[PDB]
C-alpha cells in the first residue's frame, strides 16, 4: 500500500524516465533474460539477442502498462484488469518471476538515473512494482 | 559458476568499488527501502528518515564490514559456503534472520553498483554479479539447509 | 486482491467460526509459537505456556480485528490504519511471520470447520490473509 | 531435528493415513490455492476449476506418488538430502519449480493432515510435522544450494 509520498515519489521519477520508458522496460527485460534464464521460458517464440525487436516492442507495452498504472494508482485492480486476466488466469506466471522484473527494472531506473534514484524514490518505486506485481497475479474478476 | 570473462568483468569493477561507502550505501537502502530490516539494528540510533539513516555512522560502519564480506567471497568463489560459515551461524542460528532478507540486501547492492557504474553496469556485468550475489545469500542461508 | 466469491467465501467461513473466534486464534497463536520458535521474539515478555490467558487474550484480539477486516473487506487501509501503524510502524514486523501466522490459522480453521474448509474456501482464506498482511505490513498514512 | 517422542507421534498418526485420498487432495489444495502451480501440471488435463481439480483422476494417481515420497522422507529423517536427491534434480535441474513452492505444498500437506484428524492434530503434533514437512523442502531444493 502506497503512502501519498509515495505516490509523489513515484510520479515524479516515472516522469523523469519520460519519454525513454519503453528503452527502459526493454533493457529490464533483457536484464531478466540474462540474469534469471528460467524466465526466457515465458517467452520461447522471441528473439532474445541483444538489440531485439520482439524484446523493445515487448518492453514499450511493458513500460505503456506501468504509465497507466501510474496514472490510475488509485484505481490499479480495473485499470489493470485484462493483464491481470492474461497473467493470473490464462499465462499462471509464478509469481517470483515478477520479483525478478521488478528488480531488474529497478537496477536499469538505477543505471539511467544516478542523479534521481534516491532511497526515497528506489523505496517508493519498489512499492509500487509491488503493488501492479500482487494486481497482475491476483484473479479478481 | 562463472565463465572466465564473466571473473574478469566483476574483478574489474570491484577494483572500483569504494570500501568505505557501498557497504553503507546497500545497508542504508535496505533499511529504507524494506522498513521491518530496521528491527535487527535498533542499537544503531536515529533511522527516523532516509537522511538520518543514510548518514548514520554505525551503518556506515556496519557497511563496511558487510562490503569485507562480499570481497572475501568475491576472492574465494569455489567456496562461498565455507567462506561464510560462521557468518551464516550468526545470521541464522543467532538472529534468525529471514533469508529472503539475504536476497534483498543482495539485489539493493546490485542496485547500488548499478547507480554507480551506470553505462558499465551492462545486462551481462549485471548477470555475472547476480551469480555472486545469489551465491552468497546461499551461502548466508547455509545454516538453514 | 480477492474477487466477489472469494469476498463471499471468507465472509461465510468466517461467519460460521462466530463464538469460537477468539479461541481459534488463541489456538493459532500456539500452533504458531510452538511450530515456529522464532516468532516468540515478538512477544518476549509474555508467558506463552500452553493455557495461557495472556495467550488467550491476546487471541480474542487478533480474531476481532480479523472479524473487523472480513467485514470492511473493500475498505481495508482505513479500516486496519492503527493495526498497519502497530505492526509495520511501531514492531517493524518481518511480513515472512504473517505467513507462519496466516498459516496457523488455516491449520486451525481445517481441524475445525471440516465442512467449511474446502479447497475454494481454503484459497480466498489466503488470499484474504495475504490482503490483512499487506496492509499490516505496509507504511501508507 | 525429531526428538523420539515426536517422531512416535508422527509415525501413529501416518499410519492411520489413507493412503489414495490425502496425497491427492494435498496436489488438489495446492492447485487451487496457489494456482499458478498449474503450470506444471497443465498435462493432467481440466484444471479450470476447484472441483475440477480435485476430480481429476490424474491429480489423484499423482497426489499419492507424493504422498508416498513423504512416507519415504518419514522412514529416513537422518538422511533426506540423499533419500530426494534424485528428485532435487528432477524438481530443480529439469523443472526449475521456485522452492518456496516445495514450502507451500508441505504446508498444505500439513493443512490437509489437520482437515483429516481434526483434535488429534494437537498443537504440538503439528509442530512435529512442520520439522518434517520443512526438511523434506529442503531437501528436494538441494540441488538449488
Ligand atoms: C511489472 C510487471 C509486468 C507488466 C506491467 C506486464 C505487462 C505486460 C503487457 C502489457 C503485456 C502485453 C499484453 C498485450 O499485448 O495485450 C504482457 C504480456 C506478457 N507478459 Fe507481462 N507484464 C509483467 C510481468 C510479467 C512477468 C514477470 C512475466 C513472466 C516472466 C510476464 C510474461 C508475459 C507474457 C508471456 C506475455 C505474453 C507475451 C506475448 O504473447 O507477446 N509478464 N505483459
Ligand atoms: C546478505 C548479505 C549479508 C552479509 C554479507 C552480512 C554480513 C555481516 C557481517 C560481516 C557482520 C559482522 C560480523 C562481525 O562483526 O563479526 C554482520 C552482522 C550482522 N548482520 Fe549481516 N550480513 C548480511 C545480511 C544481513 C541482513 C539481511 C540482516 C538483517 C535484516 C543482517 C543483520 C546483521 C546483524 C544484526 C548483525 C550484527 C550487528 C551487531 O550486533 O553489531 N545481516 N553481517
Ligand atoms: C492476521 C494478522 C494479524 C492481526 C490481525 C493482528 C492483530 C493484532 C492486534 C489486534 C493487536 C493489538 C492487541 C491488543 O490491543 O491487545 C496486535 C498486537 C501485536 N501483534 Fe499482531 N496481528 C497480526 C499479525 C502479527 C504477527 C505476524 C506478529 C508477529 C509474529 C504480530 C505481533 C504482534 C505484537 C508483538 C503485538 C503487541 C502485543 C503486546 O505486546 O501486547 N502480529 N496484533
Ligand atoms: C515439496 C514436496 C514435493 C514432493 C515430495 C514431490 C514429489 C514428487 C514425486 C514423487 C514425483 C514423481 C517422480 C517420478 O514419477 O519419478 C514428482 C513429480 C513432479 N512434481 Fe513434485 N514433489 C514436490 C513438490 C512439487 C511442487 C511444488 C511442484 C510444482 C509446483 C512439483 C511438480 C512436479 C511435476 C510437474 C512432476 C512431474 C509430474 C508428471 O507430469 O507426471 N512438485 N514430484
Ligand atoms: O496505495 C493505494 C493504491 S496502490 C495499492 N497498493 N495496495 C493497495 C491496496 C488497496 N487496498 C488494499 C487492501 C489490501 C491490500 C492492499 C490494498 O493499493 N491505495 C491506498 C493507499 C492508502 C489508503 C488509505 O490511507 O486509506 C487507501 C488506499
Ligand atoms: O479485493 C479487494 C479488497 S481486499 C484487497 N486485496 N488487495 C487489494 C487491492 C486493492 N487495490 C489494490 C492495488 C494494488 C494492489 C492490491 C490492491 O484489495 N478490492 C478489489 C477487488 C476487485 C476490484 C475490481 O474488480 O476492480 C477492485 C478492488
Amino acid at each position: 500500500v502506497l503512502s501519498p509520498a509515495d505516490k509523489t515519489n513515484v510520479k515524479a521519477a516515472w516522469g523523469k524516465v519520460g519519454a525513454h520508458a519503453g528503452e527502459y522496460g526493454a533493457e529490464a527485460l533483457e536484464r531478466m533474460f540474462l540474469s534469471f534464464p528460467t524466465t526466457k521460458t515465458y517467452f520461447p517464440h522471441f528473439d532474445l539477442s541483444h538489440g531485439s525487436a520482439q524484446v523493445k516492442g515487448h518492453g514499450k507495452k511493458v513500460a505503456d502498462a506501468l504509465t497507466n498504472a501510474v496514472a490510475h494508482v488509485d484505481d490499479m485492480p480495473n485499470a489493470l484488469s485484462a493483464l491481470s486476466d492474461l497473467h493470473a488466469h490464462k499465462l499462471r506466471v509464478d509469481p517470483v518471476n515478477f520479483k525478478l522484473l521488478s528488480h531488474c527494472l529497478l537496477v536499469t531506473l538505477a543505471a539511467h538515473l544516478p542523479a534521481e534514484f534516491t532511497p526515497a524514490v528506489h523505496a517508493s518505486l519498489d512499492k509500487f512494482l509491488a503493488s501492479v506485481s500482487t494486481v497482475l497475479t491476483s484473479k479478481y474478476r | 559458476h562463472l565463465t572466465p570473462e564473466e571473473k574478469s568483468a566483476v574483478t574489474a569493477l570491484w577494483g572500483k568499488v569504494n570500501v568505505d561507502e557501498v557497504g553503507g550505501e546497500a545497508l542504508g537502502r535496505l533499511l529504507v527501502v524494506y522498513p521491518w530490516t530496521q528491527r535487527f539494528f535498533e542499537s544503531f540510533g536515529d533511522l527516523s528518515t532516509p537522511d538520518a539513516v543514510m548518514g548514520n555512522p554505525k551503518v556506515k560502519a556496519h557497511g563496511k564490514k558487510v562490503l569485507g564480506a562480499f570481497s572475501d567471497g568475491l576472492a574465494h568463489l569455489d567456496n562461498l559456503k565455507g567462506t561464510f560459515a560462521t557468518l551464516s551461524e550468526l545470521h541464522c542460528d543467532k538472529l534468525h534472520v529471514d533469508p529472503e532478507n539475504f536476497r534483498l540486501l543482495g539485489n539493493v547492492l546490485v542496485c547500488v553498483l548499478a547507480h554507480h557504474f551506470g553505462k558499465e553496469f551492462t545486462p551481462p556485468v549485471q548477470a555475472a554479479y547476480q551469480k555472486v550475489v545469489a551465491g552468497v545469500a546461499n551461502a548466508l542461508a547455509h545454516k538453514y539447509h
